[PDB]
């Protein structure tokens, strides 16, 4: 039974004592959750490990995946959001959703807040607009593109 | 004593997409809107039921023919019916069907003459629907 | 939708929004009242007061550019309002003309967030309201209206209605980077009250210049650079003073605004004789 | 017969066959956006631009760029993977700004109904911090 | 005058039936390019029948202009059977061409 061993050892191990047996149990349980297609349970297990990995001070001691991707604007070639409806550096206009013509905004998550930037054709729509457009089509809405995003 | 200022207007009108004429009037002030959808050729009700891409090339014109028939439009319904008859295909390939489709005296002549006729009726909706049907069936 | 006693004084202009759900009525009371006219209910939202004089024209900006509304008044300063979180608030002030500003109209969304300002000093100005205006001397004694040509393609033309008994056509020129004069039309014996360009361009272009001498000319242009053919809307003289002409969005249906609180509808036949279509009064 | 065998299009349309499709489609798309039908104007403009590209930009100006890291093993493959379903992301992504972690469209629309934090467990409240 | 209208109505009805039979035989030999012609002719005759029952340039979908255009396309293509069949079935009620050309076409067939 590696399930109870992982779900019990996550309470104290990254907080107090580094040991490879807890890492083995955590990896085995996460691989088993992936094999069972329990992605929701795997994500809950990961956020629970990150909640219980905070020390008395509050420093997160669990090892996290490194940062992956960031969004450019092709004019000043910089990140558009700092870790408005304009780029905060060169002032260029963000592309709009092809359904409602509303630009990107920078400075429970609803389905009308975040763009869905496809990494093949680089054309962004809002989440709800993209879901409604791809529910009955399989083509990118911007002119001059041929990419079945969803 | 040198400014060219006209007498202020006491009324006016505003047009909407659904044909309602928004009018404000003087003698308190009265703002009214009257239904004038019969005077507008392009109707929003026809646009909600058209399907010009998610079917067969004959299916677009047959669906549009049924839609125009259900809203008591006659000439548009017969135009869609005739264009449905001119756009029939089959699973088997007959080269004479493509030869007849590509002739200047068929299909293309109908599109040109329907465009010429509906220009004089100022029906932009039918012009663009005919263009998108004849361009979607191009494949 | 019947709205009674919206203002305590004479109402001057009521313009619907892009979706036809909000009505913005401005008057001589230095008050612009916004109503949600969705369905039949016309419940008020705000009673915005920012102008020092009577307010002449309003125009809604495109929702692609957000919820922006323009407003010009007698003081010569153009006030621009943006609705944020249900709170109507001023953003920018445009005060270059010395005399009163009569007509204001947003450009169509293909041109950008351009605002057209025509004042009673015989000069017109084109401004870009983001986040260097171009000043053109339009007419001699005064300008009462200015309107935009609709964008047929994905060449920026705008018409100016002056008080010099003239209807002038203006086109963008990249050589001088100014809106230069392209054509002049004379069809009125008095000051042109309003000019309207039809939003739909099929076969031939359309225009509508109404004036206070009880006449109306529907200028038509067949070719792209041909002469503008002049025809009369009616053979007789109009019963009262004409104020505004507002084209229909679809087709060519013209709604007039006479001095006798009567709105008369005009539709073209196949031949070209503008048969009257209907009458709206009170 | 050979020429009919040598094409797949139903018609051999040209620019002169339909002389003014562009203006009519554009004006009807604008009239469609006047109405409450924003999908149909995209459909009709897509038909117009498909034919226009056949016989012959405000929607651009933002492109995504992967963080370049010198990796050698599993983590080079897992750097470009989704953080909920652990599969490769190549189409219809979602990018947060506070933490730079990807998600699929279906993965995000499934996870944010039953989630509050990042599924990778980096401690970022992505519903309130993707800006 | 009502008897002439009734005779014209019956003429349109059995011409619709004849057009349906000619389309059926074309569909039987599996030729779609001439099946569509008789479907168009039948639909045009249905249009004329409903316009007679309910009682500048002509529209292209009119029952006379479409038949004349189909006949002209047939006589430019060379389909003798259809261009002579239309001349039999639709000559008296709808004036297609000159009487001399029609009689010459019947004689040549
Ligand atoms: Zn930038
Ligand atoms: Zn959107
Ligand atoms: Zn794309
Ligand atoms: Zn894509
Ligand atoms: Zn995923
Ligand atoms: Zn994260
Ligand atoms: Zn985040």
């Amino acid at each position: 039974d590696v399930q109870s061993a992982a779900l019990i050892s996550i309470f104290g191990s990254p907080r107090y004592f580094r040991d490879q047996r807890v890492d083995e149990w955590i990896q085995t349980y996460r691989d088993m959750l992936k094999s069972w297609e329990l992605f929701s349970m795997r994500a809950r297990f990961d956020v629970l490990r990150s909640k219980l990995s905070r020390t008395k001070t509050g420093v997160l001691t669990a090892d996290i995946k490194p940062r992956q991707i960031y969004i450019q604007c092709q004019n000043c070639k910089q990140n558009i959001n700092t870790p408005k409806y304009c780029c905060p550096h060169c002032g260029s206009s963000f592309p709009r959703c092809a359904i409602c013509l509303m630009p990107l905004g920078t400075s429970k998550l609803k389905l009308n807040e975040w763009f869905s930037f496809c990494l093949s054709c680089n054309h962004g729509m809002h989440a709800g607009h993209a879901e409604e457009w791809f529910d009955r089509h399989n083509v990118c809405p911007t002119p001059g593109c041929t990419c079945q995003c969803n | 004593a040198l400014d060219t200022t006209p007498v202020p207007n006491g009324c006016g009108s505003c047009w909407t997409a659904t044909g309602e004429l928004f009018c404000f009037f003087a003698n308190k002030n009265l703002v009214i809107s009257k239904n004038f959808s019969s005077l507008l050729s392009d109707r929003k009700e026809l646009a909600l039921e058209y399907l010009f891409m998610d079917a067969t090339p004959e299916g677009f014109a047959r669906n549009n023919a049924l839609v125009a028939e259900k809203f008591d439009l006659d000439e548009i319904s017969h135009c869609w019916q005739i264009l449905s008859d001119m756009l029939i295909d089959q699973s088997d390939y007959d080269p004479y069907t493509t030869i007849w489709n590509n002739h200047p005296m068929g299909i293309k002549w109908f599109i040109k003459e329907a465009i010429v006729y509906f220009e004089r009726q100022q029906n932009l909706q039918m012009l663009a629907m005919l263009c998108c049907v004849i361009l979607s069936a191009r494949r | 939708v019947v709205i009674a006693n919206a203002h305590n004084e004479l109402i001057h202009d009521a313009v619907l929004d892009y979706y036809g759900k909000r009505l913005a009525t401005c008057s001589s009371d230095k008050t612009i009242k916004i109503f949600e006219v969705e369905g039949e209910t016309h419940k008020l939202i705000d009673t915005l007061t920012g102008h020092e004089g009577p307010v002449w024209r309003v125009d809604w900006a495109h929702p692609k550019f957000g919820t922006i509304l323009a407003s010009c008044s007698y003081d010569g300063k153009v006030l621009i309002w943006k609705e944020e979180n249900g709170r109507w608030s001023q953003i920018a002030v445009h005060a270059v003309h010395s005399a009163s500003v009569n007509s204001v109209q947003w450009a169509p969304h293909e041109y950008g967030p351009l605002l057209l300002v025509a004042s009673s000093d015989g000069k017109v100005s084109v401004v870009e309201f983001k986040e260097s205006p171009i000043i053109i001397d339009a007419h001699a004694i005064g300008v009462n209206s200015a309107s935009w040509a609709p964008a047929t393609i994905e060449s920026r033309k705008f018409v100016t209605g002056g008080a010099d008994n003239l209807v002038k056509i203006w086109k963008y020129n990249s050589d001088a980077q100014t809106y230069v004069l392209e054509s002049t039309l004379e069809g009125h014996s008095d000051w042109v009250r309003d000019v309207a360009w039809s939003p739909t361009v099929l076969l031939r272009s359309y225009l509508a210049s109404v004036s206070q001498d009880r006449t109306c000319i529907i200028w038509t242009q067949d070719n792209e650079q041909g002469p503008w053919k002049k025809t009369l809307l009616k053979e007789e003289k109009f019963p009262d003073v004409l104020w505004r002409a507002s084209w229909s969005l679809s087709g060519n249906v013209l709604a007039l605004s006479g001095g006798d609180n009567k709105v008369t509808l005009w539709k073209e036949n196949l031949e070209g004789k503008w048969e009257p279509a209907g009458e709206v009064h009170q | 017969i050979i020429e009919a065998y040598e094409q797949e299009d139903l018609l051999h349309l040209e620019v002169s066959d339909i002389p003014k499709f562009q203006t009519y489609i554009y004006q009807y798309s604008k009239l469609l956006f006047r109405w409450g039908l924003p999908l149909e104007r995209v459909k009709i403009l897509k038909v117009s631009t498909d034919f226009r590209s056949s016989y012959s930009s405000p929607y651009n100006g933002v492109l995504t760029h992967w963080i370049e890291n010198n990796e050698f093993g599993e983590e080079k493959f897992l750097a470009r993977n989704c953080n909920y379903c652990d599969l490769r992301v190549t189409r219809s992504s979602f990018i947060c700004g506070n933490c730079q972690h990807v998600l699929h469209s279906s993965c995000a629309r499934i996870w944010w109904e039953i989630g509050d934090e990042c599924p990778s467990g980096c401690g970022c409240n992505c519903p309130e911090m993707f800006d | 005058v009502e008897a002439e209208l009734q005779e014209k109505i019956q003429t349109l009805v059995d011409l619709i039936s004849i057009a349906t039979h000619n389309a059926s035989v074309y569909l039987s030999i599996d030729d779609l390019t001439n099946f569509k012609i008789w479907i168009l002719i039948r639909d045009s005759l249905l249009w004329d029948l409903k316009w007679m029952t309910s009682s500048i340039a002509d529209p292209p979908w009119d029952t006379k202009k479409l038949i004349k255009q189909l006949y002209n396309q047939a006589t430019e293509t060379g389909n003798v059977v259809l261009t002579v069949n239309i001349l039999f079935l639709f000559q008296t009620i709808y004036q297609i061409t000159e009487i001399d050309i029609a009689k010459d076409a019947i004689a040549h067939f």
